[PDB]
């Protein structure tokens, strides 16, 4: 086991994010028992994970990890239960993980983080109903927006536009944001108010199309342009927690639910693959940069699963 | 000083967290009993069979700590009114679980949110927990003055905020509370955690909460301003609300992160204490009204009953009212004995209900003050008080005072009176039967005689207090009508209440009473214009009396005599609370009814809706003749 790396990874696996080189970022929370905290882990050998001894680097966070994102190749931006957004930085030798900054700007649990297209800015979402924009270099809040009227579930930055990000809330709003507009937010949704929106993913190539999951397990593909609810499938028996696009030219879409299932869907939203591997909540997915047919899922069952997709 | 707690939704170690907040000076901690993110499945495999533990151990704190220092919180994923059926069922299961754990732990209170309009199923589940063992622990319903939807930044291009005025709409949050508490049938265990924002609403919106059971005020660190020295501070309008809330003795809860980072969270609490010690001070009367706030008392019946030594002692404890009496007699004496006749003219002065002699002593001080001559009769039917009188008269007054141990209605007096003086009035004036007593005595008053007091008037005002409605409701007794509580008046220092209208005169009596045929029965119809949305729960009663000419006594707030604030007003409940829309009139009807045996009040509301007639034929409440 490495120096500064704990003996024991917390049971509840929150996030799995592959870097460009194929190294695996792991976020975990302690959600029960005496101590309610979290941990950040780096596995240069992804197949060793979750075993702590065979880890490249690991650190303990003061509190649990609600969300995570890579900041380039050595940066890790963290949504903490503490209401802090914290910046953690990889070592030159990448043998330990060090806190760059921890700012307690959110009045409640930071639920969601995304890095904007520049990599010098991020958006945070919290149960405190506020969405914040971060100057990562000066480590401050540029803007704080109370657009929503309930807890913010997801924030997802545009692939290529540093002013554009989606947000969804239990106020049943999907908001399309552009910080260039004096009124930055715009309500986007199908004709009928429907089930609460839970999960968000921009199309990687198509900068004006995204997909959202709902609390009823429906996955939906949306065109800002047509502003029509184009395609919807009942993919899950429960809440859609996460939506991740494959690195493929025509991308595959990974769907993860509290139903403890993973599904992989074509661009038409039809189902290619299904894994019942997890025996608790499925929290994240990252496709291997190296082999684009390989997909890693993590769950509260502390399982790190590696899937081969047909 | 101030009772205050810390609200947290992140507790890595319950040990260190609690210790930290103690060092910061917080009396208690509001925290989750399960991890707020740790969503649990009860029906679907495999997540249903998730190995435990399901939370951290009771063994981590003393029973005492759990009992005194910890307020639990419902996990925020718990959505019992969710439109999604599986979420509704898992949330029903989780809510029971978390409530059952707080009961397991012996928590003094538990926080539940009212964060939307429909909380029907959430109330149905809470009612179930309450109806599962009799326990004392409070449920604090976290409601905001201002709904989050009406607080949101106007930053949505195609969803503009409705800047139009909205009287009813601005009050939507109170309706959330009202509907919840009404579904849970006004459980005494359910109270309000009032959450305050940076932007206070209209004063009408704040007034909505006047009579409500507020146990806690939640101040986000957000709403705090910064002084030049960078200290956290509040707007004067925020500060006014704190001074209002201190009067209701709520517990203040600090929520959110430290925004005054240079300074410790002692800073926020330091501010509240600063406001507490430096608050617009009250009066001795508010010290006189010390522990009696919304304390229901049986109205004394000094005719039907013989008062105790300490009852008379408390009557005597406020000198000012007797100084007023002294002044009325003094004035009446000078109006009756010309300075030429001072030594030829000795007036017969009769104290009718002399208790332990304060009016006797006031009558004596008045005669020496006027430099005029009086013979005194001290009439008192309470033979225990006659003992006090007869020791006084033997030791001090001498033969000037003839103590009479008799009911003034039965007494055959040796001579007719120039002046009869009495203190036979209650908080509703005629509610001790001064009318009937003085009527019986007037045959022995000279044809030009004076009664002090010559006149008294009862006043009524409609009031809102869900607090006092519950207080009364809680006064059910075995072996009587289950609703008799509501059909009787209570003396009470009304405190947590709203007066919906200016007091209006109800019944008036005059002494002597010249009417050839005398009827002390009354029927009065009152109309109270109401300019707010509210719930009527009952009618506050007050009185004014003219001792003599300009010398009066009043507990009516607009005309309240000075020093007489130890003498509390009366409350006439109604059985079913009555919704009143702003601009509606409350029409109340009052009867004073009689036998040879008993006098009583009956009352009904006829508008904006009809009540039942309360206390028909004195079934629940009479006053003994
Ligand atoms: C000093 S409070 C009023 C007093 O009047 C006395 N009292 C009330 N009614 C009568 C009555 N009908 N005859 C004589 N004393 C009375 C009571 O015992 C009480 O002390």
């Amino acid at each position: 086991l490495p120096p500064n790396a704990p003996a024991c990874m917390e049971r509840q696996l929150e996030a799995a994010r592959y870097r460009s080189d194929g190294a695996l970022l792991l976020g975990a929370s302690s959600l029960s028992g005496r101590c309610w905290a979290g941990s950040l882990w780096l596995f240069k050998d992804p197949c060793a994970a979750p075993n702590e001894g065979f880890c490249s680097a690991g650190v303990q966070t003061e509190a649990g990890v609600a969300d995570l994102t890579w900041v380039g190749e050595r940066g890790i931006l963290v949504a903490s239960d503490s209401g802090a957004v914290e910046l953690w930085e990889l070592d030159e030798n990448e043998t330990l993980i060090v806190s760059k900054f921890c700012k307690y700007e959110h009045d409640d649990i930071v639920s969601t983080v995304s890095v904007l297209s520049s990599g010098t800015q991020a958006v945070s979402g919290s149960k405190d109903i506020c969405i914040k924009v971060w100057d990562l270099a000066q480590q401050v809040v540029l803007s704080s927006y109370r657009a929503h009227a309930a807890q913010v579930t997801c924030v997802a930055a545009s692939p290529h536009k540093d002013s554009v990000f989606l947000s969804c809330s239990e106020d049943n709003r999907i908001l399309l944001w552009d910080t260039r507009c004096p009124k930055p937010a715009s309500q986007i949704g199908c004709s009928a108010p429907g089930y609460l929106p839970t999960s968000l993913a921009w199309h990687p190539q198509q900068s004006e199309v995204f997909v959202f999951g709902d609390e009823n397990g429906t996955v939906s593909l949306v065109d800002t342009k047509s502003t029509s609810c184009v395609l919807s499938s009942a993919v899950h028996s429960q809440c859609v927690t996460g939506l991740v696009f494959s690195p493929h030219s025509v991308p595959f879409l990974a769907s993860l639910s509290e139903d403890c299932s993973l599904a992989v869907l074509d661009s038409s939203l039809s189902e290619l693959f299904r894994s019942q591997a997890h025996r608790d909540f499925v929290r994240d997915a990252t496709w291997s940069p190296l082999n684009h047919s390989l997909l890693t899922t993590v769950g509260w069952d502390h399982q790190v699963v590696h899937h081969v997709v047909p | 000083r101030v009772s205050s707690g810390r609200d947290l939704n992140c507790v890595p170690e319950i040990a260190d967290t609690l210790g930290a907040v103690a060092k910061q000076g917080f009396d208690f901690l509001c925290m989750p009993v399960f991890h707020p993110r740790f969503k649990r499945e009860f029906i679907q495999e495999p997540a249903k069979n998730r190995p435990g533990p399901q939370t951290r151990s009771d063994l981590l704190l003393s029973g005492r700590d759990w009992n005194t220092l910890i307020v639990g919180k419902l996990s925020p994923w718990i959505r019992p009114d969710s439109k999604v059926e599986k979420i509704r069922r898992n949330s029903e299961a989780a809510m029971l679980q978390e409530l059952n754990f707080g009961a397991y732990l012996g928590l003094p209170a538990f926080l539940l949110p009212l964060n939307q309009e429909d909380n029907t199923n959430l109330a149905r589940v809470l009612t179930n927990h309450i109806h599962t063992g009799h326990h004392s622990s409070m449920f604090w319903m976290r409601v905001p003055l201002v709904a989050p939807e009406d607080l949101r930044d106007d930053i949505i291009e195609n969803a503009p905020t409705t800047h139009t005025e909205e009287y009813s709409g601005e009050e939507k949050t109170w309706m959330w509370w009202h509907n919840f508490r009404t579904l849970c049938d006004y459980s005494k265990r359910i109270a309000v955690a009032l959450e305050i924002g940076a932007d206070l609403p209209s004063n009408h919106v704040i007034d909505r909460w006047l009579g409500e059971p507020i146990k806690a005020a939640i101040l986000p660190t957000s709403i705090f301003l910064t002084n030049k020295k960078g200290f956290p501070v509040l707007s004067k309008m925020h500060q006014r609300l704190i001074f209002r809330l201190l009067k209701l003795e709520v517990q203040f809860i600090i929520t959110g992160t430290n925004h005054h980072s240079e300074k410790e969270f002692c800073s926020y609490l330091q501010y509240l204490e600063y406001l507490s010690q430096n608050r617009p001070p009250p009066n001795a009367y508010e010290l006189f009204a010390k522990g009696y706030e919304d304390y229901l008392q049986s109205p004394l019946q000094p005719l039907m009953d013989n008062l105790e030594s300490q009852t008379y002692e408390v009557f005597e404890k406020d000198p000012i009212k007797y100084s007023q009496y002294q002044q009325a007699i003094y004035k009446c004496l000078l109006d009756r004995v010309p300075e030429e006749e001072k030594d030829t003219n000795v007036q017969v002065l009769m104290v009718l209900g002399a208790g332990r002699g304060p009016l006797v002593n006031a009558s004596l001080r008045a005669a020496k003050q006027a430099d005029r001559r009086i013979k005194l009769y001290a009439v008192e039917k309470n033979p225990n008080a006659v003992v006090t009188l007869e020791n006084w008269q033997f030791e001090e007054w001498g033969s000037q005072v003839t103590v009479v141990s008799s009911d003034m209605r039965e007494w055959v007096a040796p001579e007719k009176a120039d002046i009869i003086v009495s203190e036979l009035l209650g908080s509703f004036a005629d509610n001790e039967l001064s009318p009937e007593c003085l009527d019986g005595a007037q045959h022995f008053l000279k044809d030009d005689g004076v009664s002090i007091p010559g006149e008294y008037t009862s006043f009524l005002a409609p009031i809102s207090s869900s607090k006092l409605y519950n207080e009364v409701r809680a006064c059910r007794e075995k072996d009587r009508d289950p609703e008799a509580q509501f059909e009787m008046p209570y003396v009470v220092r009304l405190h947590n209440f709203h007066q919906l209208s200016a007091p209006q005169p109800c019944f008036t009596f005059s002494h002597p009473n010249r009417d050839p045929m005398i009827d002390n029965n009354r029927y009065c119809t009152l109309e109270f214009p109401v300019e707010v949305n509210t719930v009527l729960h009952g009618f506050a009663g007050y009185f004014e009396t003219v001792l003599y000419q300009d010398i009066t006594l009043s507990i009516r707030p607009e005309t309240h005599s000075p020093g007489m604030f130890s003498w509390f007003p009366i409350l006439f409940p109604i059985k079913q609370p009555i919704t009143v829309r702003e601009g509606q009139t409350i029409c109340v009807r009052f009867w004073r009814c009689s036998n040879s045996k008993k006098v009583w009040y009956e009352w009904a509301v006829t508008a904006p809706v009809c009540s039942a007639i309360h206390n028909p034929t004195g079934r629940s409440y009479t006053i003994g003749l």
